[PDB]
């Protein structure tokens, strides 16, 4: 899934392959092959890099299920994980199966 | 415990793509430029600290105004959540969410969960 | 006792071919999953209503609790679809089915009714008590249970729900415990 | 306005590239199934990329 290219990590990377797009890595080829490697690497790291669980509540606005991917947008929603208390009035949630 | 994971992932990814760069005909200097370019953008943003940074029938127009603003949904300066779903459920206007492996950015801070359970009325 | 309407299922032809995927991406409060449903499910908060919008320019508005509320909600759904830009028309807003509920306020003996009215009434307990008194002169299916409330379903117009309850009221009054 | 000619041409080249993608669709009962399997990681990925552009524009 070329899902995680919309991450701080993924964009900083592309902006690198784009500085190479203008100077050395002209268009795709090298850059594309690197991104492909990134997909495998980020996916692999997520599924087996550990994790911690919790439970919470919210209010809704929109939703979109296509390609087995859910995209929500909640309003006035606060989520708490373990000790951390947090607030939010606009949160977008993208979820893959 | 978050900057740590990121370092961890950046290291692993960089190490794991070295051969690919080499097989494609690339100087190790480029690899280091990547790491530098990468590390630097986070430091510039300043969202957290990093080790690298420190270094009628015919007309329907009779109706007037219902359909709320679509543009309200997008700001991108808001809080985005990347996660996976196990089960999403609805009854009438009651939704229940069973989520996992998620990275959250709430109020500016970064959080992670292996599982997230939520409730909301639509 | 006066029965109170609980659901109006009403349909209107928008008049033109609609691309469902485009509607789902731009409209708020919209879900269009092809594998499960063959339509866009769109929900509005101001008058509670869930509407399936079909691909051939059609819309079935459900969940409204009165006639005027259903016509207005269908008009609102049509306005929302138009603002996207597809050509839009409003035709034949016709009510299909109305479900109404009421309580007689007295305990009722279902078993007795089956004995003297086996022709029009069918009852099988099997972990779900509920006598169905399909009535022919006013076409309505009434589900009378043991507590007392008689739900009435299938009436295309407001008068039928009221007329059937008045017609079934003497029978229940006779079998009153 | 030679820029408008560029829009007509580079955009036309993008359209031929889209035609090439429509040829990739075929290769990428079994065959039919494979098309939907690849579609799963196609449009969803494209939507994620569009969100990445939107966030970059906001930055």
């Amino acid at each position: 899934y070329q899902l995680y290219r919309n991450t701080t990590l993924g964009n900083s990377l592309q902006e690198s392959l784009d500085e190479l797009i203008q100077s050395q890595q002209i268009t795709p080829q090298l850059a594309l092959q690197v991104l492909l490697q990134f997909d495998k690497a980020i996916n692999a790291a997520l599924a087996q890099r550990v994790r911690n669980r919790v439970n919470f509540r919210g209010s809704l606005n929109t939703y979109r299920f296509c390609d087995n991917v859910w995209t929500f947008v909640l309003n006035d929603v606060e989520f708490r994980e373990v000790t951390e208390l947090i607030k939010v009035d606009k949160v977008k949630i993208v979820a893959c199966d | 415990t978050v900057p740590k994971l990121y370092r961890s992932v950046i290291e692993d990814v960089i190490n794991d793509v070295r051969d690919i760069f080499l097989d494609d005909g690339v100087d190790e200097q480029v690899l280091m430029e990547l790491k530098t370019l990468w590390e630097n953008k986070l430091m510039q943003s300043r969202a957290v600290d990093g080790f690298h940074s420190e270094e009628e029938e015919e007309p329907l127009n009779s109706e007037d105004d219902v359909s709320d603003e679509e543009g309200q949904e997008l700001f991108d300066t808001e809080n985005v959540v990347v996660c996976q779903y196990d089960k999403i459920h609805r009854s009438k206007n009651k939704w229940k969410f069973h989520l996992k492996d998620g990275i959250m950015n709430l109020n500016g801070r970064d959080y992670i969960f292996s599982k997230a359970i939520g409730d909301a009325e639509w | 006792i006066v029965p109170q309407l609980q659901n109006i299922v009403s349909t209107v032809n928008l008049g033109c071919k609609l691309d469902l995927k485009t509607i789902a991406l731009r409209a708020r409060n919209a879900e269009y999953n092809p594998k499960r449903f063959a339509a866009v499910i769109m929900r509005i908060r101001e008058p509670r209503t869930t509407a399936l919008i079909f691909s051939s320019g059609k819309m079935v508005c459900t969940g409204a609790k009165s006639e005027e509320q259903s016509r207005l909600a269908a008009r609102k759904y049509a306005r929302v679809v138009q603002k996207l830009g597809f050509p839009a028309k409003f035709l034949d807003f016709k009510i299909q089915n109305m479900v109404g509920s009421c309580d007689v306020k007295f305990p009722i003996r279902l078993e007795g009714l089956v004995l003297t009215h086996q022709q029009f009434s069918s009852y099988e307990p099997e972990l779900f008590p509920g006598l169905i008194y399909r009535m022919i002169k006013p076409r309505i299916v009434l589900l009378i249970f043991v507590s007392g409330k008689v739900v009435l379903t299938g009436a295309k117009v407001r008068a039928e729900i009221y007329e059937a309850f008045e017609n079934i009221y003497p029978i229940l009054k006779g079998f009153r415990k | 306005a030679q820029l408008k000619f560029f829009e007509q041409l580079d955009q036309i080249e993008k359209q031929r590239k889209d035609e090439q993608e429509r040829e990739i669709l075929m290769r990428a009962q079994l065959r039919l199934k494979q098309k939907a399997k690849e579609m799963q990681q196609q449009e969803l990925a494209q939507m994620r990329q569009r969100d990445a552009n939107l966030t970059a524009l906001a930055a």
